[PDB]
């Protein structure tokens, strides 16, 4: 693609510049180019990839929700305004699906299969679950939901065997899987149970951590607690 | 309203 | 172009949806398509065009400033990091210039020449000044600065003859021309004089206005006052 | 730092 002529290190450098400039579409394109060089990604590089695409799809998801809400209102004594709301919601939806398909394609070709360490494999499987979850949010679907579930479950199984309960990757995975249960899978009790158990097992392991690791873990634990407060 | 992992 | 097959009214409708969804690039593309239908724009439509492109170029300008600052820091005991900062600043700069050229092209073909009423003609000439000003911010230039000056001056001459001193278009034009003087033309005294005179002449005309028009005018007057406080 | 007309 268009990044084929740029050095891997230059793509990484420019991804960091793009982040500083809040140019997340550029950041994602640079990181896609870096992945396509075919080498494995370091921890920092994995995080750049994740930040870039999370910001891109996050803006698409927010736009899609605005347009979907307008579309649902039009379908209630509502005056007919023609096909335009549906058309434009479909346009944004198709672009969102394209970004998800792009990320899933990078994971399948070939990030996941080359990821042998727990930290990398769990990271990528969580990403797979997340981007299938974003596809599920707009799907009208059972197979997409099962694909998200399967990726999250494999990541959970590895994380429980290979990582301590305070590990930020493990915590963020559990957080997002709990959101999947609550918002996608119609399983609020599973969401609540997962969030509670994750929080409590992390609490009990905080004593092993340095000041900096304690800050990292407790930040994510607070999101679990915020959700539990919303859900109960 | 549910919070997922931060974009960062 | 790609909007050639879409109805004018549908483009306007979708521009409004794009605004609600904060999808300003889409909004601008829809409004470009509407302009290219060849009919004059209403007041509301002119404002949609302006909002869309101001938001697009505003994000580019902010990114350009971040990257330019990093580039200037690298050119001070600074370790050599290669061509990447310059290359990426140039990429953003070229995209910014392209958006400005697009807007200026719409104004020249054929919005300005068909604009006969003061409200439309002043609006478009102000836009011309603004987008030449954005080109001047990145130029390394005398002719670009003179083009901005000339457009603003023609707009000022019409606005002073044809609009009351509280008219929000006239006020916003004076505000932006004063910014041109201060930030582009190295003329802070002219900037201060223009802002002061504009503010004082508007003050004296507020008594003629309704409650709603008073709110509209005083909001912009506050920006003139904020700048005067910064500049003096 | 100078303020120009709002994007809106
Ligand atoms: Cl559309
Ligand atoms: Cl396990
Ligand atoms: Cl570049
Ligand atoms: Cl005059
Ligand atoms: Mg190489
Ligand atoms: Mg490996
Ligand atoms: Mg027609
Ligand atoms: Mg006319």
């Amino acid at each position: 693609g268009a990044m084929g002529s740029m050095e891997r290190a230059s793509l990484i450098q420019k991804a960091k510049l793009a982040e500083q400039a809040e140019r997340y579409e550029d950041m994602a394109a640079f990181m896609k180019g870096a992945v396509e060089k075919g080498e494995e990604l370091s921890c920092e590089e994995r995080n750049l990839l994740s930040v870039a695409y999370k910001n891109v799809v996050g803006g698409q998801r927010a736009a899609w929700r605005v347009l979907s809400s307008i579309e649902q209102k039009s379908n209630e004594g509502s005056e007919e305004k023609g096909p335009e709301v549906r058309e434009y919601r479909e346009k944004v939806e198709t672009e969102l699906q394209g970004v998800c398909d792009t990320v899933l394609g990078l994971l399948d070709s070939h990030l996941i299969k080359e990821a042998g360490d727990a930290e990398s494999r769990v990271f990528y499987l969580k990403m797979k679950g997340d981007y299938y979850r974003y596809l599920a949010e707009v799907a009208t679907k059972k197979r997409i939901i099962d694909s998200a579930r399967s990726a999250y479950q494999e990541a959970m199984d590895i994380s429980k065997k290979e990582m301590p309960p305070t590990n930020p990757i493990r915590l963020g995975l559990a957080l997002n899987f709990s959101v999947f249960h609550y918002e996608i899978a119609n399983s609020p009790e599973e969401a609540i149970s997962l969030a509670k158990t994750t929080f409590d097992e992390a609490m009990a392991d905080l004593h092993t951590l340095s000041e900096d690791s304690y800050k990292d873990s407790t930040l994510i634990m607070q999101l679990l607690r915020d959700n539990l407060t919303l859900w109960t | 309203r549910s919070r997922s992992s931060l974009a960062t």
